[PDB]
């Protein structure tokens, strides 16, 4: 995996994190 | 009264200003070294 | 799959809805540890549930079906889980998938998941014997469920016909009428474990009827185990099928021995 | 491969002496297990408590505490 | 014959450490604190599978 | 020193009216957390833990992000905060660590809690999961830690 | 007390705070002792009760 991506997957989290639900 | 619960610390306690302590009144000029320290909860704690 | 994969399961009681820890009052002072009433006389003790499992609508995908749960919410099946979607068992009728996936387990613990015992229970009631793999369930106490209606004695099979239809596959329904009880048997056992804990303190009233709003008043319904059927009429069924059984099992075998050399 | 204690915050303790006024459910049968087995221990605790007592000086004493 | 003092060594040390096995089972099964002061794993299955 | 306002307790420093009024928001929540919400379940009553120690979490973060990131509170202030305890001065010191930037809470990374050698499966990263569950042919089944209800910790997520 | 001395032993490693530290079933935080005398009786009534 790339930082562009994961920079991507982690804005897929409803909440910010760390209590932002990847469901 | 042994009817009533204890009650609760955040109900009632946590939120009251607690009371003044005894304390000695102190002398300025007898006193000096000790009077900033001396009712400290553990005293010069913090001192190196 | 269109009355169950394609929905998500639905929240069928709100917690706050959902019923006092403590019981009906039969005593003078609750006791803690053991959570009842003490210094009372006696008590029936049994109660209409006041909630049922509405099964084609309250079905649906959970939690615990993409993590591979093998069990089923037992709530779910008295009408009672709070948790709905959220939930980490199962919320739907037993299928011929699923009990594939517990044949592994069917053998020592029930469909929701609690270990049966060595012996049944003195009143033939509760989870189970792993001794006896048992498909038939007592259906009894029907007179306090209909809240003492004379109906039929043969409409009173109709809603025992209905009612167990929805829980899964039957084998056979059969009803007595001198004892006023009914005898209903399942393909799997894993159904009879569900419509056991679905069924019990339940009632027949069919809202149409009169007394729907005294549903509550009355005693609910007994689901226990079943004992052996006792005419010979049965009985030869059922080395004819212990026979069938064996005979499946040889062949399976001698494959196994096949495969040993 | 030793990290020392992880200091809980208070109100983590707060809810939970809380939670257990009324065990009534199902749940608290191994906490009521617990209460019960920890009762041979509550006279160390009784001494650890009376000997960190706040003294005429002090208005309150914020002290260390190891919970269950 | 009487036992050889080789022998008398082969069963006390036999017999001493199952005594010691045991006493240190009723020591730390007793659930008083002060008893540890005076006192496996990678099994195989199915043949080894 | 304390939590309660004595009189051996020192007075605020001088940017701390400015941050009050979004601290108190934190205060007040907690003090609703701990109401003793009477709920039966076990799965809900751990739910009502997991906000406790998020809430502690996100107190935390805003006076991390006041002094470290942004730099808008003094000194002298940032540790009175600390010595009137509205901060943890060990959490916020796992954040300054490269591997512990957004950590969950310090019981998540203790190696004596669990049963094996390890940290809380929420430091595991998403992506990691994903692949091991990827193999086994299921999603993955972890949703909520068990100790505050973490998500995932993991600074790369 | 002077002319009977029970003098303490070296081999009492095992403390009860201190054991009961290592084991993840207790947790650690700073409260008030006023606090901490509340709940203690709240928790002896309930041991009791
Ligand atoms: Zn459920
Ligand atoms: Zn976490
Ligand atoms: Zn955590
Ligand atoms: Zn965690």
């Amino acid at each position: 995996f790339t930082k562009s991506e994961l920079k991507r997957r982690r804005k897929t989290r409803k909440g910010d994190g760390p209590w932002g639900s990847w469901s | 009264d042994d009817d009533e619960p204890p009650l609760s610390y955040e109900q009632h306690i946590e939120n009251i200003e607690p009371l003044d302590p005894i304390n000695l009144p102190l002398d300025s000029q007898d006193d000096e070294y000790v009077k900033d320290w001396l009712y400290d909860s553990r005293p010069l704690e913090e001192d190196s | 799959m269109t009355s169950w994969r394609d929905k998500s399961a639905k929240v069928q009681v709100k917690e706050s809805e959902l019923p006092s820890s403590i019981p009906a009052q039969t005593g003078l002072t609750f006791n803690i540890w053991y959570n009842k009433w003490s210094q009372g006389f006696a008590g029936n003790t049994r109660f209409v549930s006041p909630f049922a499992l509405q099964p084609q609508l309250h079905s649906g995908k959970t939690r615990g079906d993409n993590d591979g749960q093998l069990f089923f919410c037992l709530f779910f099946a008295k009408g009672m889980c709070c948790l709905g979607p959220k939930c980490e068992y199962l919320h739907h009728i037993p299928d011929e998938e699923d009990i594939g996936k517990l044949a592994l387990r069917t053998e020592v613990l029930d469909c929701f998941g609690r270990e049966k015992f060595a012996d049944y229970r003195e009143d033939m009631g509760g989870i189970g014997s792993f001794r006896k793999k048992n498909k038939t369930l007592y259906v009894g106490g029907i007179d306090g469920a209909l809240n003492s209606k004379h109906l039929k004695p043969a409409q009173i099979e109709s809603r025992i016909r209905f009612v167990f239809s929805r829980l899964g596959d039957i084998d056979r329904i059969r009803y007595v009428e001198s004892k006023n009880c009914g005898f209903v048997k399942f393909k799997y056992q894993a159904n009879a474990e569900f419509a056991k804990e679905a069924m019990s303190n339940q009632t027949l009233l069919l809202p149409s009827d009169k007394e729907w709003d005294d549903r509550r008043e009355g005693t609910g319904l007994l689901v226990k185990w079943a004992n052996e059927d006792p005419d010979p009429a049965a009985q030869k069924r059922l080395q004819e099928e212990l026979k069938l059984e064996s005979l499946n099992m040889m062949v399976h075998l001698i494959n196994n021995n096949t495969n040993s050399a | 491969l030793y990290t020392p204690k992880a200091e809980m915050p208070p109100e983590h303790l707060r809810k939970i002496i809380n939670t257990h006024s009324d065990m009534a459910s199902k749940m608290y049968n191994t906490d009521k297990k617990a209460f019960l087995g920890a009762l041979k221990y509550l006279p160390h605790a009784i001494l650890k408590l009376l000997e960190n007592m706040p003294h005429p000086w002090e208005q309150a004493k914020e002290v260390k505490v190891l919970y269950h | 014959p009487l036992p050889t003092k080789a022998e008398i060594q082969e069963c006390t040390a036999r017999t001493k450490s199952y005594i010691q096995r045991l006493v240190n089972a009723k020591l730390a099964n007793s659930n008083n604190r002060a008893s540890s002061r005076y006192v496996a794993p990678a099994n195989l299955l199915l043949n080894n599978s | 020193m304390p939590r309660i306002k004595t009189r051996r307790s020192k007075p605020a420093p001088d940017g701390f009216e400015k941050i009050k009024p979004t601290l108190t928001d934190f205060e007040i929540q907690l003090r609703d957390a701990q109401k003793d919400k009477s709920s039966k379940l076990a799965a809900k009553s751990n739910e009502q833990l997991w906000e406790i120690m998020q809430l502690h979490h996100q107190r935390s973060r805003y006076i991390y992000t006041l002094y470290y990131k942004r730099k808008a509170i003094s000194k002298d202030l940032y540790d009175w905060l600390i010595k009137e305890k509205y901060a943890d001065k060990l959490l916020i010191a796992k954040w300054r660590k490269t591997g512990y930037e957004k950590l969950c809470c310090l019981r998540c990374i203790q190696k004596n809690e669990t049963n094996n050698g390890s940290t809380c499966i929420c430091r595991v990263p998403r992506a990691q999961l994903e692949e091991e569950a990827r193999k086994k042919g299921t999603q993955v089944s972890f949703h909520q830690c068990v100790h505050c209800g973490c998500r995932g910790c993991a600074s790369t997520d | 007390n002077e002319l009977h001395p029970t003098l303490p032993t070296n081999h009492n490693k095992t403390k009860l705070l201190k054991s009961l530290k290592n084991t993840k079933y207790f947790q650690q935080t700073t409260i008030d002792w006023v606090e901490a005398g509340l709940q203690l009786c709240r928790q002896g009534h309930n041991m009791l009760n």
